[PDB]
């Protein structure tokens, strides 16, 4: 399927959402790369200013570059459906505040990566923890616990991040993903295995407006 | 209709007992093996 | 725009009443094309 | 309450029961039913013989 | 009711000799039809 | 006035039996499954039918997983329940009046959604067939009835064919006012019996049109066409446009004293086939397959029908036996 | 080396013909499919034996949506070509220098993928079977070799038990050291041969142990464990050792065979073929998973023909004058 | 090359044609058996 | 080239149609043989008849 | 191994090809229908 | 660190090739254990 796709692939993102009553687009230009499981992506904000901060915006801004050896590749979901397209709903409840509904179809339109993600926060108040920009410009690694699911022979995924505060604090906050592959080609049911994460946060100096660089690395372990 | 949750069955069950000549019990009437 | 759709409808069942009762008698009709020719 | 719950449990493992003799015995039935007609096809060409 | 690995090698160990008391049986004779 | 009985006309059909030699005698719709499908089935007294039917399966979204079904005739009220599981009760009562008018009551709880209910009567004559159901009837606050009514009139204008029309009134939010159509039925009868044809317009502009043709004594073959208008949009999108689906199946049935065969073929691609072998008098094994060619992809399903009887006299006429023994004529 | 011939021990079975009677005759790890299985084989001859087969499938992730066949044997070598869909090409090759030394090779061609190969030299003595394979040679740039390599040695103790080990020695990327892993092999058979024993400790303790029982001339019955040994974690790891076991009866008659699979885990299975002709045999197989509560259904034919006049007589039972065989 | 609603409504009707005279025929008599 | 992509399409066609005839035709002849085998049977039970 | 993709299976058609009685054609050899 | 697993693994070998050597003979073993008891 995703076989040849193993190097540099060019992704677009398509992010569109409302929080309160605001209106924001963060597009980007970026690539991932599968053979060695690291992403190389520059997200240049269009809008301006973001209502939303950065770690905030991160894990819904592309899990199909996983560094992958010889005895896992029977367990791989990603590489099944993404040329079919591949939807994924997520659920993340942010403690005492409100809870981020994004809806995020992962598909090859064309040659380049476009991803169509649209978003909702509702019930979110403005002088909290996630609205009142307290959150620092670094990530934590974050270890992804991947289920699945026989009702609908999906992936579900259940885990919890950690997001740095300013002032010395730390924000629990889980996820609930549901993933939905379009096609009805050859399909994968895998075991329980996480991929072992981690994430660098820098700036680019020669660039004026308010942008976005992150760099990602990928690997996978458990099975 | 709350009784018929559980009501037409045995109703009808009744209306094909009352109209057989051999007359069986319930474990013959409900039970899938052939018994006379 | 309820109204004029409601009776719109009504002029519909109008029309498939009077085309029933026109396929009732119509074997009378096709008697009388027998009658004929 | 807990007798409804332990009926459909039994429900349950009834009809775990049936469609599994079921499943493994109808095949089973058409073979044993197959050489039961073979084997009368033998003794049928055994008493033109005799 | 405690769950173990120690518990699936006992439930495999008694399901084996279980089916081998099973199979070596004249109940298994019994199953096999004569014609 | 003088005419009408002159003419001594065949009564045509119901309008639910209009296409019963093709899509219910001939084609597949009705009769796949998809996994083992077992039927057990007991029917402990002949004159009045008192079916038992056991029903398993596994695999099937349409099928229930377990499905008890009693069935009691007495030659002039019909009833039908069927405890499918998840409780879910579904029964038909069918009174007959007489021979002509059968009223038809449909009832279904499926226990956590809303209860689905269907009143029939149907008249029948010399000369004509009329057939008034709703489907989901209650009764609002205003005069209007919330719900779906059908009544359909059928007329054999002449004695090979039968022109007939169907008036749809759709009411279901209760608020606004129904949407009513019109389709229009035809069924031309050959005068040899050999070849029937089933037009239909209906309301939707869903050109079903349908031939049935019996070829011998043992073979049927019919051909039905779907041909479902609607305006579909393109891609808020800017506007919409006409784009009618259309699909044209052709199916055979041979019907043997041992095996019923039904083999279809589809506009889609989608080659079906359906043997229902009688390898006992009892037990009769059916395979249905199914490869639609246009996603090449399969569902084959497997199944037994299991036939017995709760008293002596009818197991044994289910062998062909008498109650002493004797094999009958 | 005086009572080794003196005692006149029986030749045992080969190591991958250790379970042959339980996990080939009786279970159903190797006669099951979903989905149609159309299986088109005519031959040509039956001392030349040679067969040419066509394999219509769907619904199966195992089998493809076609595969051509050829199969040629005289006896002293053995070959067999296999193109299935889009161009892959497997092909084995059997050679048999005598009727005990039998040098095979498997050659797996994929168009895309890289070659799967397998070489096997096999022997077998008055006493003991030694069986030697590598599946995926490759010539590494050093004085080593990469791929995997066993080699199996079975010795009859008894007439009635055999023991045996199996070495293997695993080389994926060359550089790092090779994982070698020991496994002992149990042959029990019994003096009348009507119930086996095969027990085989593996390299990763996977305890297969499985009893063979021929109750009549038409009916055998097999019942197989498995203890797979693994670390999974749960920060820690922790050895879950997964076991599953299985029981199985075949039922072998001259119009039809049956076999018949309970599992541990719920998974229940059947395969029937019924010969409705001599020549065409319809193969039904269906899995009930309790545990996960899905089917899967599989129906198919195997139709056997002929490319001769005398084969095609011959395969009907009759003779070439038109009388029925003895 | 057209794909159009005509198309589909041309080739639904040319299906039923063919089918219909593929029904009437004595060919359908030829492919049902007399025994 | 084109050659090749008119195999590849008459070679998808040749399939259908064989797995189409297959699926629409096997238990056909199933049904036909089975006819035949009851029709032969009731002809030697009117052999023993007469 | 650039010609064995396409040429395992004509060594061994020639190997059964060469060793029967009948020795037929190529149209008789791949098809699957019966004919002597 | 490699060294180690490997002369672990040649190890394993060895002591696998001589207990091959080892079934080899047990044959003859078991005659000298039957001409005892």
């Amino acid at each position: 399927g995703e076989e040849l796709f193993t190097g540099v692939v060019p992704i677009l993102v398509e992010l569109d959402g409302d929080v309160n009553g605001h209106k924001f687009s963060v597009r980007g230009e970026g690539e991932g790369d599968a053979t060695n499981g690291k992403l190389t992506l520059k997200f240049i904000c269009t809008t301006g200013k973001l209502p939303v901060p950065w770690p905030t915006l991160v894990t819904t801004f592309v899990q199909c570059f996983s560094r992958y050896p010889d005895h896992m590749k029977r367990h791989d979901f990603f590489k099944s459906a993404m040329p079919e397209g591949y939807v994924q709903e997520r659920t993340i409840s942010f403690k005492d505040d409100g809870t981020y509904k994004t809806r995020a179809e992962v598909k090859f339109e064309g040659d380049t990566l476009v991803n169509r993600i649209e978003l909702k926060g509702i019930d979110f108040k403005e002088d909290g923890n996630i609205l009142g920009h307290k959150l620092e410009y670094n990530f934590n690694s974050h270890n992804v616990y991947i289920t699945a699911d026989k009702q609908k022979n999906g992936i579900k995924a259940n885990f919890k991040i950690r997001h740095n505060v300013e002032d010395g604090s730390v924000q629990l906050a889980d996820h609930y993903q549901q993933n939905t592959p379009i096609g009805d080609g050859p399909v994968l049911l895998p075991d329980n295995h996480y991929l072992s994460t981690q994430s660098v946060l820098s700036k680019d100096p020669n660039e004026k407006r308010d942008h976005m660089v992150l760099l990602e690395f990928v690997t996978a372990a458990g099975i | 209709h709350n009784v018929a949750h559980y009501g037409w069955i045995p109703f009808v069950l009744y209306l094909g007992w009352a109209h057989t000549s051999n007359r069986p019990n319930f474990l013959n009437l409900l039970s899938p093996l052939p018994s006379v | 725009e309820k109204r004029a759709h409601q009776e719109q409808t009504e002029k519909t069942l109008k029309q498939a009443a009077y085309v029933a009762a026109f396929l009732w008698v119509s074997p009378m009709i096709w008697h009388l094309v027998k009658k004929q020719w | 309450s807990f007798v409804r719950n332990a009926f459909t449990k039994s429900g349950n493992l009834a009809w775990t029961l049936t469609t599994t003799a079921l499943l493994l015995g109808v095949p089973l039935s058409l073979s044993i039913l197959a050489e039961q007609q073979l084997i009368e096809m033998e003794k049928t060409f055994d008493l033109q013989s005799d | 009711f405690k769950e173990s690995p120690l518990y699936t090698i006992a439930l495999n160990g008694a399901f084996f000799v279980a089916g081998v008391a099973f199979i070596q049986s004249p109940l298994m004779d019994m199953l096999a039809p004569q014609l | 006035h003088s005419h009408r009985q002159s003419l001594e006309l065949v009564n045509p059909g119901t309008v639910e039996n209009l296409n019963k030699e093709v899509s219910r005698d001939v084609f597949l719709s009705q009769y796949f499954f998809t996994g083992l499908r077992a039927d057990l089935n007991k029917a402990f007294s002949m004159n009045p039918a008192f079916q038992t039917s056991h029903t398993f399966s596994i695999g099937s979204q349409a099928l229930p997983k377990y499905a008890f079904s009693a069935l009691f005739a007495n030659d002039n009220l019909f009833a039908q329940g069927n405890i499918d599981n998840d409780l879910s009760v579904s029964g038909r009562l069918n009174y007959g009046w007489d021979k002509k008018n059968i009223s038809k009551v449909n009832l279904q709880i499926s226990d956590g959604q809303p209860t689905m209910c269907q009143l029939e009567q149907d008249y029948q004559a010399s000369d004509f067939s009329v057939n008034v159901k709703t489907l989901n009837p209650s009764f609002s606050e205003k005069g209007e009835f919330t719900g779906v009514a059908v009544a359909s009139f059928l007329q054999s204008v002449t004695p090979q064919l039968a022109l007939g029309l169907e008036t749809l009134y759709s009411r279901t939010d209760g608020s606004a006012p129904g949407d009513a159509g019109v389709s229009y039925l035809t069924r031309y009868v050959s005068k040899k019996q050999d070849w029937i044809f089933s037009g239909q317009l209906q309301a939707n502009g869903a050109l079903i049109a349908s031939l049935w043709r019996k070829v011998a004594q043992n073979v049927e073959a019919g051909i039905e066409t779907t041909l479902q208008a609607g305006m579909v949009p393109i891609t808020t999108p800017i506007g919409i446009q006409p784009t009618v689906e259309g699909s044209t199946t052709i199916g055979a049935k041979y019907e043997y004293r041992q095996s019923v065969y039904r083999g279809t073929l589809d506009s889609n691609g989608k080659v079906a086939c359906f043997l229902e072998r009688k390898v006992l008098p009892t037990l009769s094994v059916l395979f249905c397959g199914e490869i639609d060619h246009f996603k090449n992809d399969t569902k084959i399903g497997c199944g037994l029908q299991f036939e017995t009887a709760g008293n002596q006299e009818l197991l044994m006429l289910q062998q062909g036996l008498d109650a002493d023994g004797n094999p009958l004529q």
